[PDB]
RNA sequence: CUUUAAAUCCUUUAACGAGGAUCCAUUGGAGGGCAAGUCUGGUGCCAGCAGCCGCGGUAAUUCCAGCUCCAAUAGCGUAUAUUAAAGUUGCUGCAGUUAAAAAGCUCGUAGUUGGAUCU
């Protein structure tokens, strides 16, 4: 008898099919439009979204004024608009049907600092995120698969810390200005 | 049919055959639309309307067509009673 | 046809687990006799005295000789032919030899063109035969 | 050419590899 | 340069045709394939499935010749079927192009749950069935893709169903029964009497009875 | 420094720490199934490969190597148990003329199943 905890969970799913043309084509444009570090990490979102279709497919089989599903289709909702993975218009429960892989890629806080013009690549802003320059609201991420919420979107910045923020000049600088 | 905002999200309305409500297809090449036509009722002359009918290639293939055909005018009053 | 009625669940099940007898995995893996004449005894590997190496004749339609090691296990002295691998690979085989030896692949069947064949070399001195094949290993002195 | 190629040697050992380049340049890549 | 020979491709020809919608209400047999490219032409794509060596044995030895399954599609639209034999792989091919393009049919696309949107899944559950294979369509709900073997996905995706869900039967790996199959399935989304389908059907006239006037100057 | 019983680890911070950034990514494959070379040399039914079909007998798309390419990636092969695939155990849901298969015939207990009809 171990004071531990012995749960965990797997993330991701490998297709039935290993070498099925047009399936690696097209989780090779995911890669490249991203800039993932492998298809481990396109199988990890076509999880997450697997299983909310699937928790919204049972409940559109539930009775229309039935109480879990007003209960937990309503919380289901609120995290994907949360998110920002749906629209604050689109709050019906047959609009999750109609999600895609993109709109959870968007959310990915290396697409973000692509996006809002801190970095000027998808893969400088992975290594711009991985080696501690950018920051949310106080704390500085180090993670790339950061899902950023609608409200702490606007708070992204170059963690005060950094050569490219508040600006101790890096390891580089100093020994090429100790140089000459 | 109609979606829920009341569109018509079909490519076609296909006829039905007049004797025994089938879905006349696309590729139903048996399939017969005849028209029938109208008289002036004191001339015996031809009007110039007529009486559609339209009947599937499977009631045509079992010899039923004749029948079919006749029991259709004569609801219409084209064939009159006996 | 079958029966159907609701109170006819002790003929359903008495002769689906009755017809179950009559498939062969099933009359494999539930009866007893196969597993009592499978040398490892249901273990996936196991260990063996080298006792002479053997050069077994392909079937017909090919032409070749396969060269085996007919090999005495340990745990219960049953005797096995097993197939060594890649070319010389039966150099690296003395005689009187720990080796480890697996399954060939078709679970008791034998694996395409080697007649009677069951089994495969995977280590020989407790070194494996990849580690001596791609030299990144010696045999021990 | 692949045309020729598989009709020449559908029969023979390499009916599958001119198959597939037959395939390759029927369908588009 | 088409110069048709039907009473319909010269009705096609001369514009008063409108739409493929109007020989498929009235189930005219087309003997053209230029009507098809008329109508569809820019959006219709092709895709080789099987090229299919066959051999009669002769008195001179066998003659060898050469099956080609073409299937073709309009994505959204309509799909069709066809197969050729030839002595000739390119020659089969393109008999093979204008069979399938002779053959297409509409395909009925319905909705899985609410109707909101587009269609977007078959209307029902409809069974294909050629030679030992049966073929089964399953509607699916918004976004699941097809759910099928490589041969029904191709024939689905060029009738324009979003999403799916199969189960076959019998010997599929005869690409030929296999595809036929799902031909036969995806043809019969037409042919099903569903409750929204139970209106009278006014009547129109058909193409030979309105255009009599045109087609007696040529 | 913090952590801890005391420590370690992590987190926090000095100083040092990258150009072939040699601070070097591997495991399996490349005829089909099944993504990816009838390029090159060696071998010559041998050695071997190959789950299966097959490759090899002097032009080897399949062995042994070089080069190139493919897949998964700090992981990737092999063996065995087991589940899905298997509507090949079938309740949903199989089959029994000719492919495996219906009893020589009738009687007959249990079992199973049992016609309308009452506000």
């Amino acid at each position: 008898p171990v004071a531990r905890s012995w749960v965990c969970r797997k993330t991701y799913v490998t297709p039935r099919r290993p070498f099925e043309k047009s399936r690696l084509d097209q989780e090779l444009k995911l890669i490249g439009e991203y800039g993932l570090r492998n298809k481990r990490e396109v199988w990890r979102v076509k999880f997450t979204l697997a299983k909310i279709r699937k928790a919204a497919r049972e409940l559109l089989t539930l009775d229309e004024k039935d109480p879990r599903r007003l209960f937990e289709g309503n919380a289901l909702l609120r995290r994907l608009v949360r998110i920002g993975v749906l629209d604050e218009g689109k709050m019906k429960l047959d609009y999750i049907l109609g999600l895609k892989i993109e709109d959870f890629l968007e959310r990915r806080l290396q697409t973000q600092v692509f996006k809002l013009g801190l970095a000027k690549s998808i893969h400088h802003a992975r290594v711009l995120i991985r080696q501690r320059h950018i920051r949310v609201r106080k704390q500085v991420v180090n993670i790339p698969s950061f899902i950023v919420r609608l409200d702490s979107q606007k708070h992204i910045d170059f963690s005060l810390r950094s050569p490219y923020g508040g600006g101790r000049p890096g390891r580089v600088k100093r020994k090429n200005a100790k140089k000459g | 049919m109609q979606n829920d905002a009341g569109e018509f999200v079909d490519l076609y309305v296909p006829r039905k055959c007049s004797a025994s409500n089938r879905i006349i297809g696309a590729k139903d090449h048996a399939s017969i639309q005849m028209n029938v036509a109208e008289v002036d009722k004191v001339t015996g002359r031809f009007n110039g309307q007529f009486k559609t009918y339209a009947i599937c290639g499977a009631i045509r293939r079992m010899g039923e067509s004749d029948d079919s055909i006749l029991r259709l005018a004569k609801a219409d009053g084209i064939v009159s009673k006996n | 046809g079958k029966c159907r009625g609701l109170r006819t669940a002790r003929k359903l099940r008495s002769h689906r687990r009755d017809q179950k007898w009559h498939d062969k995995q099933y009359k494999k893996a539930h009866l007893g006799t196969a597993l009592k004449a499978n040398p490892f005894g249901g273990a996936s590997h196991a260990k063996g005295i080298v006792l002479e190496k053997v050069g077994v004749e392909a079937k017909q339609p090919n032409s070749a000789i396969r060269k085996c090691v007919r090999v005495q296990l340990i745990k219960n002295g049953k005797k096995i032919t097993a197939f060594v691998p890649n070319d010389g690979c039966l150099n690296f085989i003395e005689e009187n030899d720990e080796v480890l030896v697996a399954g060939f692949g078709r679970k008791g069947h034998a694996v395409g063109d080697i007649p009677g064949v069951r089994f495969k070399v995977v280590k020989v001195a407790n070194v494996s035969l990849l580690a001596l094949y791609k030299g990144k290993k010696e045999r021990p002195r | 050419d692949p045309y020729e190629d598989f009709q020449e040697n559908w029969n023979t050992k390499h009916s599958s590899g001119v198959t597939r380049e037959l395939m390759r340049e029927l369908n588009g890549g | 340069e088409w110069m048709p020979v039907t009473k319909l491709g010269r009705l096609v020809k001369d514009m008063k045709i409108k739409s493929l919608e109007e020989i498929y209400l009235f189930s005219l047999p087309i003997k053209e394939s230029e009507i098809i490219d008329f109508f569809l032409g820019a959006s219709l794509k092709d895709e080789v499935l099987k090229i299919m060596p066959v051999q009669k044995q002769t008195r001179a030895g066998q003659r060898t010749r050469f099956k080609a399954f073409v299937a073709i599609g309009d994505y959204n639209g309509h799909v069709g079927l066809g197969v050729k034999c030839s002595k000739e792989v390119a020659t089969a091919i393109r008999g093979a192009i204008i069979l399938a393009k002779l053959s297409i049919v509409p395909v009925r696309r319905g909705y899985w749950g609410n109707k909101i949107g587009k269609p977007h899944t078959v209307p029902c559950k409809v069974t294909g069935r050629c030679g030992s294979v049966l073929v089964r369509l399953i509607p699916a709900p918004r976004g699941t893709g097809i759910v099928s073997a490589p041969v029904p996905k191709k024939l689905l995706m060029m009738a324009g169903i979003d999403d799916c869900y199969t189960s076959a039967r019998g010997c599929t790996a005869t690409l030929g029964n296999f595809a036929k199959a799902t031909f036969d399935a995806i043809s019969k989304t037409y042919s099903y009497l569903t409750p929204d389908l139970w209106k009278e059907t006014v009547f129109t006239k058909s193409p030979y009875q309105e255009f009599t006037d045109h087609l007696v100057k040529t």
